[PDB]
């Protein structure tokens, strides 16, 4: 902390020691893909 | 404020550490100066 105090009179506030913990958030996206059996269903069969 | 003319402005600035407390809601005077606040004309030319 940058500290300073002064006067006479004026009242001296102590020094600060500050440790902030801030997390991280986590947002796990998806989005869906088709294939068809029937488009699987030619590499799998092997027609003439 | 019947000092001569150039102490009665060092009396407007070495001796007008009167101020209004902050934390308060209703206006209280303040507790332990900290500053020479310019005040109003009052103590100075004594017109609101």
């Amino acid at each position: 902390v940058p500290r300073v105090a002064t006067g006479a009179g004026i009242p001296t506030s102590r020094q600060t020691t500050v440790m902030v913990s801030k997390y991280s958030e986590k947002s796990p996206i998806t989005i869906p893909f088709e294939i068809s059996a029937a488009c699987l269903t030619h590499l799998k069969e092997t027609f003439e | 404020a019947n000092k001569t003319l150039f102490k009665t402005v060092e009396e407007y600035l070495n001796r007008s550490q009167d101020c209004i407390h902050g934390e308060t809601d209703l206006q209280y005077i303040c507790v332990e100066g900290t500053n020479s606040i310019v005040e109003k004309p009052c103590r100075f030319l004594q017109e609101a």
